[PDB]
RNA sequence: GGACCUGGCGGUGCUUCAUCCCUCUAGAGGAGCCUGUUCUGUAAUCGAUAAACCCCGAUCAACCUCACCACCUCUUGCUCAGCCUAUAUACCGCCAUCUUCAGCAAACCCUGAUGAAGGCUACAAAGUAAGCGCAAGUACCCACGUAAAGACGUUAGGUCAAGGUGUAGCCCAUGAGGUGGCAAGAAAUGGGCUACAUUUUCUACCCCAGAAAACUACGAUAGCCCUUAUGAAACUUAAGGGUCGAAGGUGGAUUUAGC
């Protein structure tokens, strides 16, 4: 109930300040995130759930936000749209109503639409799917509309950023080069290109011809300064280790193409992302699991 | 598969990036634009940007490929070109002026001509027509099953691999002989394609 | 269907604790273990012996707090001490409580020649995690 | 071994086969059976077939205001401890066996007319003392489910009353009786209907309607005349609060057609109230008892009329020729008017 | 279902209305097409076909398609676009004899496994060398004994 | 007997699906051997045994293990005895199977006149707040994938021989101990390994080589013999060497696995 909310919060404060006298800090400025280091140091929990590690947050967030019972003593319920179930659902489709009018009255790169679950956390309201559905129908409607500021602000509390994804260095003797890393399956590659050079490979010390015998090997060497038009103008030293050849031609060609970036254009380094050249390769060899021959492979069903 | 569907296949055509942005029409300008935020799929180890890399051939050399052998198969393939262009050298030396001219060198060209010959039109039981990709695949795997035929002892695959592509350019050899049993009998068959 | 350690809903009315509540597969990831000792470490010895004094002290204390006991013993290791954490029911008076924490203190003591401290907590009842 | 033995709850659970196929089946017949019992009843923390007394926990820790000393009891006073507890335990089994009967139904197998008690208090402040429930009928209804087939359910049909005018009646369907009885009634509570009662005691008029294939014949009858009904009839009038009533059940016996006809038919009732006000002329009772004293018990609470009812001398009522036939005592029947119990 | 039947026959008499008027097109007006079936999930059109000839019908038909949704749509004006099939019997037939005339062709008992009974047969010799059912509304119960009981 | 409801079924209609079929790769089905089962034999275990048994309990048997057999011995016995004696059709415990599922069960509410029964339409028309499962979260290298998870219920599914336990049975023996012993193939079948080679074999090397290439080829991890390792005990087990160079020549219907 809210006098249990009063009393949690209270109940907050007071070890808020105990926790601070704890750690030796000072009380009034004893924020969140001290509280929490200080949680984790004074209570170590090694679960991988973060949700079950112990937590002293705010009663405000421990709490769920669904609060008490949402009519006062005289049982009349605070909001307008209570008996509707979804109070704040249908609130915010009447608000979102109410601003495409008001548009009609006066006339997609980096973000995207929050998941059901997110929207359901946001109005700590049970959504169905089609409900979902008819709201991201109406906010997209109302983004394709001639939106105004405002509009667009209402629209970024439900946009959610997308997930999209070099310096240059010089040497004891003015060499102007670039330095980077790359890893295909178990092998792991260092690269340096020189921003001048005449297309010599050193790989572990050792050139490439003779250190990769097999022509597809070279061929994966010579893959990103071909794709960028530079061969036998830079000087790489590359150093790989672990795997297999195939592996590690691989992780020094993602080395030497991302270490590249740093010389060629913006628009080169766009053309050579589209040609996979610096995308790190997630192909990685399954686990065997029990009771079958391999990864995938079952063991031969037995003949009926 | 560890990508996730988010993720596109790579695109590795130099000819492709380089091309005038006048040139572009507004539906590729939007194709680049779009490209420009999409994940993209690593470059897989086989196909780079090199002018001498032939898709077909790679298909050809991962076909012959066993137990992921992929250097012997490699090699296989490239033995199988050196002698071609070595047999049609000798056969350009050893013919006259006029027969110089028809005479042709180019092992990628004659391996690809062969394997556009031995590629059956027609399938099938009811006939039915092929598509490209199902042609193609049948052409490789009619000639490496024959080339892998028990009826040549000792001799290695290049020589017999070499021998029959020289056949098939001819419009001759087992492989054509296959083809055309395979037309016959969708001729013959023909009767049931209401089926 | 796995049955290990697992709590089966019968008719959404029996209580479980929160360790009875979670399956096997959430150890490590949503309750920690219940005995602390360093013997299944790497390169460590004496796993067995530990794992066996763990065993004989739970069935001890399970014999010697009859229904008092309101769930599962925390066994902790530090150098040779041993800590038996225990949370117990409000049920019998404090004296038998401190004659049973004292009996089984120097009793553990003397069996397994190491100091053996007892820490009770009290709960009015067994707490219920959720309901199955 | 001791590290082989376990703990009371798994032993129980093993031993009685609580769970498994066979409960849920029932085919191996377990007349010959196993019941749970408490082994921790009556043990004392500090007993033991030693008789030791431990000071602070089995026997007081101070005596005389001096600590007590380790001290093992004679062996005659421990026998006698442990012959005192065995009879304990016997006692304490010899109470749990003892019950106590309680009152049956209509017959000494059937569920009709058993009482459930009160129905079940509200949420808030929502309480039906004053309620008694009854139950009508009890029916094993089996549905053919596609896995299951041939699977069992109790539909359940009873009826509330406070004796007061106010009653209802009720279904329920379920997999177990009790939770049957608890839904039927609990709903019921809701759908409350209250019966106009004349004098408290009977109802208004003679009633005669038929509900689908049941037709019931209610007449109004004098004080003392008793319930002369269908048991069921019975039942939901001594929940409704109607003493004395005539009632003949003809056509289809349906219980819950006899039971909502029932009601329909009660609570369709035209008082003497609502006679004097849609007519609005005096309704004056007529006893025999009373002589030819003319009793008025409703007048029109509006205007009322002067000019006399037309009294036509020939009726036009349709009357009903068993009514006829006893009148003129044409109607010999063996089991008209037999002695029965009190009602 | 019957909703979308009656909608598929309505769409069939359209589309026929629609060829044999010659107020919508002089050329599908002289090609005198018939439907042999009209379906809608877009529409599949599909009709009779007498080769040069069926060429020209389909590619007068593929010209008009657009016009003729159009005139669908003043009408049932919510028309999706529709396909016309040309029903060359089995077009599998058709197609495969058109590539066939392309095409290159070079130079030119008991009923029982008998041996598996005697083979068993012969590992033989090497070897050797009702009641009644209650009735479901009949069971007993003896619940109400147990709660007039206590 | 009339009407209806639910289920089952229809040589029942329609619609849409999946690995059901074709397509792709490598296998099995032919050979030898390893191992498992079955059968026979023996004085000589048990259990699993259609998918869901068949390199299964075993992450393992020369003695031990061992529960089998023969012979001999003991009787308050290691145990406030004991039993691997019967019952998985009394059970706990741990699992298989659908499940490569998404539903389940309570507590209500409503409809059918308060009959059996029924309860969906998103521009929504009586269903629903909670619980369990999926989901989410987490582990591994990501947000993907793989693990894990996977309710209720189905097969009286498996286990009384992991252990515990109900009932029943044994107590000079169905208990306990000691010595010795099986374990062979006339076979059938399941899985696996090695092959039948030239994309191969041997050597060097770890991929720019040289030879071999059909009766002195390829091909045994088999047999025979001799060492060695372990052990108290080895023709038994394993490793190595010698010797032998066998069957076999890419294998029918059918069948397994993979994205
Ligand atoms: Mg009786």
């Amino acid at each position: 109930t809210e006098d249990f909310i009063k009393k949690q919060i209270e109940e907050f404060n007071i070890g808020k300040r105990h926790l601070a006298n704890m750690m030796g800090e000072d009380p009034e400025t004893f924020t969140q995130e001290d509280i929490d280091r200080a949680i984790a140091y004074l209570f170590p929990s090694g679960l991988f759930e973060k949700r079950a590690r112990p937590v002293m947050k705010h009663p405000e967030q421990i709490f769920p936000r669904q609060r008490a019972i949402q009519w006062g003593e005289d049982g009349r319920p605070f909001h307008y749209l209570f008996y509707t179930g979804k109070q704040s659902y249908y609130s915010l489709m009447h608000d979102v109503y109410g601003m495409l009018l008001n548009l009609e009255k006066h006339q997609v790169i980096g973000s995207r639409w929050l998941i059901k679950e997110e929207l359901e956390e946001m109005l700590v309201e049970k959504l169905s799917d089609l409900d979902y559905m008819q709201f991201i129908r109406l906010l997209e409607k109302l983004l394709t509309s001639q939106c105004g500021a405002a509009e667009e602000e209402f629209v970024q509390r439900f946009r959610r950023s997308v997930t999209l994804e070099e310096p240059v260095q010089y040497d004891e003797q003015g060499m102007a080069f670039s330095k980077s890393e790359g890893k295909r399956k178990t092998a792991k590659a260092e690269a340096i290109v020189y921003k001048h050079g005449s297309g010599r490979i050193k790989v572990n010390g050792i050139d490439y011809q003779l250190y990769f015998p097999i022509t597809q090997d070279r061929e994966q060497l010579m893959f990103p300064f071909h794709f960028v038009d530079r061969l036998g103008k830079h000087d790489v030293t590359c150093t790989v280790s672990g795997g297999g050849r195939s592996a590690q031609a691989g992780a020094i060609r993602l080395a030497m193409a991302k270490a590249l970036c740093s010389f060629v254009t913006e628009d080169e380094v766009e053309w050579m992302r589209q040609a996979g050249l610096l995308t790190t390769d997630p192909r990685v060899r399954e686990r065997k699991k029990p009771g079958q021959e391999g990864a995938r492979r079952k063991f031969t069903w037995k003949k009926r | 598969s560890r990508y996730s569907p988010e993720f596109k296949d790579p695109l590795i055509d130099k000819e492709y990036y380089r091309k005038p942005v006048e040139e572009l029409t507004e539906e590729e300008k939007y194709v680049r634009e779009l490209k420009k935020t999409q994940l993209i799929k690593a470059a897989p180890a086989g196909k780079t940007s090199s002018v001498f890399e032939d898709p077909v051939i790679s298909k050809f050399t991962n076909m012959m490929m066993i137990g992921g052998n992929k250097v012997l198969a490699r090699s296989l393939m490239i033995q199988t070109l050196e002698a071609v262009k070595r047999k049609q050298f000798e056969k350009y030396h050893a013919a006259s002026a006029e027969e110089q001219a028809t005479i042709e060198r180019n092992p990628y060209t004659i391996f690809h001509q062969a394997l556009k010959n031995c590629e059956p039109m027609i399938g099938l039981q009811v006939p039915v027509p092929l598509p490209d990709r199902r042609r193609r695949f049948l052409a490789m795997k009619w000639m490496i099953t024959e080339c892998r035929d028990k009826k040549h002892q000792r001799t290695l695959m290049p020589e017999k691999l070499s021998h029959k592509l020289l056949e098939a350019f001819h419009n001759q050899g087992p492989v054509i002989k296959r083809k055309h049993d395979l037309h016959k009998m969708a001729e013959a068959n023909r009767a049931l394609a209401h089926y | 269907k796995n049955r290990a350690a697992r709590v089966r809903v019968s008719k959404g009315d029996k209580p479980v604790t929160y360790e009875e509540a979670h399956a096997p597969h959430y150890i490590a990831h949503r309750k920690g273990w219940l005995s602390l000792h360093t013997g299944n470490l790497d390169g460590e010895d004496h796993a067995a012996e530990r794992t066996v004094e763990d065993v004989f002290l739970r069935k001890f204390m399970w014999g010697t707090f009859p229904g008092c006991l309101a769930d599962q013993l925390v066994l902790k290791r530090r150098g040779n001490q041993l800590e038996i954490c225990a949370v117990v029911l409000r049920q019998l008076s404090p004296h038998k409580y401190y004659f049973l924490v004292g009996y089984s203190e120097t009793l553990l003591s003397y069996f397994y020649k190491c100091p053996v401290r007892l820490h009770l907590q009290t709960v009015p009842s067994k707490v219920v995690y959720k309901y199955l | 071994s001791f590290f082989t033995k376990l703990t009371a709850d798994e032993l129980w659970k093993g031993a009685l086969a609580e769970t498994g196929a066979g409960a849920k089946k029932g085919r191996g017949k377990r007349t010959k059976k196993k019941k749970r019992k408490d082994l921790n009843r009556g043990q004392i923390i500090g007993e033991g077939r030693y008789g030791f007394l431990w000071p602070g926990l089995n026997v007081p820790l101070m005596k005389n205001g001096a600590v007590q000393t380790i001290a093992q009891r004679s062996k005659e006073e421990q026998e006698k401890v442990e012959a005192d507890m065995i009879q304990q335990r016997e006692e304490w089994d010899r109470k749990k066996k003892m019950k106590v009967k309680r009152e049956r139904g209509w017959s000494g197998n059937s569920w009709g007319g058993i009482s459930l008690g009160p129905p079940d208090p509200g949420p808030c402040g929502e309480t039906y003392e004053d309620f008694d429930t009854r139950i009508l009928e009890v029916r094993n209804v089996f549905t053919m489910t596609a896995k299951e087939g041939r699977k069992k359910s109790i539909r359940v049909l009873v009826a509330v009353g406070n004796g007061k005018g106010a009653a209802g009646f009720s279904i329920g369907k379920a997999t177990d009786r009790m939770d049957a009885f608890r839904k039927a009634k609990n709903r019921a509570v809701h759908h409350l209907h209250y019966i106009e009662r004349y004098e408290d005691h009977t109802i208004f008029h003679d009633i005669s309607l038929r509900f689908k294939r049941t037709h019931i014949k209610m007449k109004k009858q004098p004080k003392g005349y008793g319930l002369r009904c269908h048991r069921a009839i019975i039942t939901i009038c001594r929940l409704i609060g109607i003493k004395d009533m005539y009632a003949k059940v003809s056509g289809s016996i349906n219980m819950l057609s006899l039971t909502q006809g029932l009601f329909r038919g009660l609570s369709r009732q035209e008082t003497h109230q609502q006679l004097a006000d849609k007519k609005g002329l005096h309704v004056v009772e007529i006893r025999e008892e009373c002589g030819p004293l003319p009793i008025v018990v409703a007048s029109p609470r509006g205007p009322l009329r002067k000019d006399p009812e037309p009294e036509d001398e020939v009726p036009d009522v349709k009357l009903d020729w068993e009514d006829v036939k006893t009148a003129q005592g044409m109607k010999r029947s063996v089991w008209s008017n037999l002695k029965r119990a009190a009602t | 279902h019957a909703r979308l039947r009656a909608l598929n026959g309505l769409l069939y008499k359209a589309l026929t209305d629609l060829l044999c008027t010659p107020e919508v097109s002089q050329e599908l007006y002289d090609l005198n097409v018939e439907l042999s079936k009209v379906s809608l999930t877009a529409c599949r059109a599909y009709w009779k076909t007498t080769a040069e000839q069926n060429a020209h019908m389909e590619a007068v038909l593929q010209r008009s398609a657009a016009h003729m949704r159009h005139l669908l749509m003043s009408q049932l004006r919510n028309v999706p676009p529709i396909v016309f099939v040309q029903d060359k019997g089995n077009a599998a037939l058709a197609e495969l004899d058109q590539l066939l005339a392309v095409a290159d062709f070079g130079p030119r008992l008991c009923g029982i496994d008998h041996e598996a009974l005697n083979k068993q047969i012969m590992e033989y010799k090497r070897r050797k060398d009702g009641r009644k059912r209650a009735k479901p509304r009949l069971e007993q119960d003896s619940s109400l004994k147990s709660y007039l009981s206590g």
